[PDB]
RNA sequence: GCUGCAGUUAAAAAGCUCGUAGUUGGAUCUUGUGGAGGGUUCCCCGCCCCUUGCCUCUCGGCGCCGGCCCGAAGCGUUUACUUUGAAAAAAU
């Protein structure tokens, strides 16, 4: 079935850290996942990755740093208001100096930090820190 | 499990070990040959996994048998796999 | 860890596993500190300057300090390439 | 014949027609005929390489095209030791088509159908600057600084006829459509 | 993920990445379809078409060979069947699995099998007729349906 | 090492072949996998012998750098190592265990048999497996010899060999001794050793 | 117990399967730079095809040397979402 391909595509990250593994293989890759893992990558919590192009939806290979503690996903895509995003942030962040929430704005994928820089609101993705 | 395992180049053989879904990129494992009837003379060519059952022409009137995997030649001579 | 005015509010800086990235705690007694020798390059013989690695407990446990000290070795010259 | 064969290309052009005339005339000697037919083209141009050398594209209409590369091999090695010292390479002359709902405004036209998309007629100008090789794999490194890098894999077999042209294909697609690509001939042929 | 059955086996096929046709080849685009039409008037449906296709001539994949796959192929000249062949095999099955079960009515895993391929071709009705493949007053009753596969 | 001074020589893989040094066990475990060559027609695994010599000199390499010799704890339990070990920590002056281990001696502050080590070496991961455990406890990095059928659990320099054959053994422990006299200094390279590897085999009660 | 609980043995998964509503649903359809606000690429004007943008004319005020031209009329298939304005008694 797998209704939610990032749910898995993160849950494979963060099973593999745990781990010490210096590499994951996610597959099927999509438009969203490539998103989160540069939003992810931008700020150093994981390495490069390339793309294996099957003709099909094709496998993503990541670099795993050890600095990543954890990463996860927001099961129905809540709609975010600039206003409720204080008390999402003290729910899922662990601390007030470092972690990121990934949300989708009409200006592309992006973290609170920058929803706020840019005055939108959107629809929660998940988190990492 | 070596801890530090390359996905990216894998071996050349150990992804022919492999499903032929589960590797990499997927790959079948069938070809397609050239057959030889030691009789009439064509070049008649052949799926691997035939499931059929093939003639030349006239002839021998049969060149392969079907079971559950790949089809086995009767004295089809010479067969050739056809390449890329 | 720093502050505003600059300077650095902190017990102590614990080091951190050289196979893995995760800190090395203060009560984990199956972490080491393994130390390899520098060879002078001619004659083959020992001269001062030595190498030295940490690995944490966790990752000596599940049976991988040993391709893991492999790994930090051939990296770095001590084992050039070919092993 | 040589000066309507770049319809929709404004036929008056010092280079174009300059690779035109001389291209149609050794068309129409009796040398080689069963190979051709006087097919149009519509364009054509000298590009810039890195390495300081000169490659030159030539815009074929993609109506042609299977009847271009049915030949391929003798038409090149011609125009090349005609224009000795470059390199020649032929593409098929694709329409990209704005994204119907926004690229530009929508007047309700028609679908916009896949193979007008930007992607797919990225992917057959690839395949075009390569023919001979056939590509066989594709890979995308997303770099440290948020750029991609893309590698194209091709056969072991037909290596020794576009290895030396392999430079300019870089180039050619940096300059078409703006990307880093790569070309390797893989491990090993599995 | 079997729909009717506890199983779950992976024995699909796998075609390959270079989708170029073979270099070597015995036919070209048009000689396909001539030899399309030729089993199609035998009474062939687009399967045994590509397996006969596949495994007496070069042709791995029509599709790679002439643009459209078979039943399109079928279509643009008139000769395809009136209901595909999805619903049609298993209104067969239906058919022949009623007959053995009238003739011997102490049969209950012929009963409980009859009704997973009534599920069947009802899930698959269902969806044809939201493609306005059947008319939208098409029904599956058995009496009906025992004529249909004649 | 990267080098030549460093390379094996061809007399010493005739000491290899001879003591049957490349010969491994039946049944392989997924660590040691890196050092086998290819199963054998009939069922046991050819060690590869470029990796054991590294691995012997990555081991040299972490000994001479320890100062103190005398904190190079070497122990071995089996009948086989008994006289290679003391052999050993006589040639270079480490401290040596035969035969039984009494549990606690690195974690008891009152036991006699206390001490404190910097380095381990062992004979065999799967038959002194307490000096193994117990060094867990205290910070205490291990240099091992492993058969093809090893458990690396603990263990941080696996050392590949033949390690139920007492010539074998025997061996392994003499071209260790060399090695860390050699790069200590001492016995310097461009000459064989006095010592012959047979006064480190076993016993093997004699006539 | 939405944030946020439980169902091997403490209370607890219908004997088993099918199935309409209900809830949930795989991948895929345009990118660099000239000036300009924040660094030394990157995120309002526009160039490789387009980059509010096609138009069809018409009356109203606007250039210039009877003639020459852009803003004004439709609007980008629609929605949900998000930001912003308007309009919402006082008391508390
Ligand atoms: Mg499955
Ligand atoms: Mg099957
Ligand atoms: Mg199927
Ligand atoms: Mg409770
Ligand atoms: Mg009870
Ligand atoms: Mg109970
Ligand atoms: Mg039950
Ligand atoms: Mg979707």
């Amino acid at each position: 079935v797998r209704m939610n391909v990032l749910a898995d595509a993160l849950k494979s990250i963060n099973n593999a850290e745990k781990r010490g593994k210096r590499q994951v293989l996610i597959r099927p890759c999509s438009k969203v996942i490539v998103r989160f893992l540069t939003v992810m990558m931008k700020h150093g919590y994981i390495g490069e990755f390339e793309i294996i192009d099957d003709h099909r939806a094709g496998k993503i290979v990541v670099n795993l740093t050890g600095r990543l503690n954890k990463c996860g996903v927001i099961s129905p895509r809540f709609d975010v208001q600039l206003k409720d995003l204080e008390k999402w942030q003290n729910n899922l962040l662990p601390s007030r100096q470092f972690g990121f929430i990934v949300l989708t704005t009409s200006a592309g994928i992006m973290d609170h930090e920058e929803a706020r820089r840019k005055h939108t609101g959107g629809k929660i993705l998940g988190f990492f820190f | 499990m070596p801890l530090a395992k390359d996905l990216l180049h894998p071996s050349p053989e150990e992804e022919k070990r492999k499903h032929k879904k589960k590797r990499l990129v997927q790959s079948p494992n069938s070809y397609f040959m050239d057959v030889k009837c030691p009789g009439c003379y064509k070049i008649t060519t052949v799926f691997s996994h035939a499931q059929t059952v093939v003639l030349c022409v006239g002839c021998s009137t049969v060149l392969c048998q079907p079971t559950g995997g790949k089809a086995r030649l009767t004295e089809g001579c010479s067969f050739r796999r056809k390449q890329h | 860890m720093q502050n505003d005015a600059g300077e650095f509010v902190d017990l102590y800086v614990p080091r951190k596993c050289s196979a893995s990235n995760r800190i090395i705690g203060a009560k984990d007694h199956a972490s080491i500190q393994m130390n390899v020798a520098e060879v002078d390059k001619v004659t083959g013989r020992f001269n001062g300057q030595f190498k030295t690695y940490a690995i944490c407990g966790a990752i000596r446990r599940m049976g991988e300090s040993d391709d893991s000290i492999l790994r930090l070795a051939k990296a770095d010259g001590i084992v050039s390439k070919n092993f | 014949s040589a000066k309507i064969v770049k319809p929709n290309g404004e036929k008056p052009d010092e280079f174009e027609s300059g690779i035109s005339q001389a291209l149609l005339e050794l068309e129409m000697n009796s040398d080689l005929k069963a190979q051709l037919r006087e097919l149009n083209i519509t364009a054509a141009k000298e590009i810039e390489v890195g390495g300081g050398r000169k490659a030159i594209i030539i815009f074929v209409p993609v109506p042609q095209l299977k009847s271009f590369q049915k030949i391929q091999v003798r038409l090149v090695r011609e125009l090349e030791k005609k224009f000795s010292g470059k390199h020649v390479v032929f593409i098929a002359q694709r329409r990209i088509l704005p994204k119907p709902t926004r690229k530009s405004r929508t007047k309700n036209k028609q679908k916009r159908p896949r193979s007008r998309t930007l992607t797919a007629v990225h992917d057959a100008i690839l395949e075009d600057l390569v023919f001979p090789s056939e590509i066989v794999g594709k890979r995308i490194r997303v770099k440290l600084d948020g750029s991609r890098l893309i590698k194209v894999h091709l056969d072991k077999a037909q290596q020794n006829n576009v290895e030396h042209k392999v430079e300019t294909f870089s180039g050619v697609y940096k300059k078409l459509t703006g990307k880093d690509v790569n070309f390797e001939f893989p491990e090993f042929q599995l | 993920g079997r729909m009717h059955a506890p199983g779950k086996g992976l024995s699909q096929s796998a075609l390959p990445y270079r989708r170029s046709v073979p270099t070597w080849l015995k036919l070209t685009s048009d000689d396909v379809k001539e030899q399309i039409y030729k089993l199609a008037k035998k009474g062939l449906t687009p399967s045994q078409i590509g397996v006969i296709l596949r495994d007496s001539h070069g042709v791995a994949q029509v599709r790679f060979v002439t643009g459209n796959k078979i039943l399109r192929i079928l279509k643009s000249k008139g000769l395809a069947p009136d209901l595909p062949e999805d619903l049609y095999h298993l209104i067969k099955k239906a058919v022949a699995v009623r007959k053995h079960l009238e003739r011997n009515r102490k049969d209950k895993d012929a009963k409980f099998r009859l009704i997973l391929i009534e599920s069947r071709i009802h899930r698959l009705a269902r969806y044809y007729k939201t493609k306005r493949v059947l008319p939208p007053n098409w029904k599956y009753e058995s009496s009906t349906a025992s004529a249909l596969v004649a | 090492g990267a080098l030549d001074v460093l390379q094996m020589k061809e007399e010493d893989v005739l000491k290899f072949l001879a003591a049957g040094t490349h010969l491994g066990g039946t049944n392989l475990d997924f660590q040691m996998e890196q050092y086998i060559y290819k199963r054998k027609s009939d069922g046991i695994y050819i060690i590869n012998l470029k990796r054991t010599w590294e691995k012997l000199l990555l081991a040299a390499r972490a000994i001479v750098a320890i100062e103190n010799p005398a904190d190079v704890s070497v122990i071995s339990s089996r009948n086989t190592g008994q006289r290679a070990v003391l052999k050993f920590a006589a040639a270079t002056g480490a401290t040596p265990i035969a035969g039984r281990f009494t549990p606690g001696t690195f974690t008891n502050q009152i036991q006699a048999a206390f001490r404190e080590p910097r380095l381990l070496v062992v004979t065999d991961p799967r038959a002194d497996h307490q000096p193994l455990t117990e060094a867990s406890y205290v910070n205490l990095p291990t240099i091992a010899l492993c058969n093809t059928d090893s458990p690396l659990r603990y263990v941080d320099i696996a050392i590949p060999c033949n390690n139920k054959g007492a010539h074998s053994v025997g061996l392994m422990w003499w071209m260790l001794a060399r090695e860390v006299l050699r790069m200590r200094g001492t016995i310097s390279r461009e000459h064989p050793w006095e010592v012959m590897p047979d006064l480190y085999f076993y016993r093997d009660p004699e006539e």
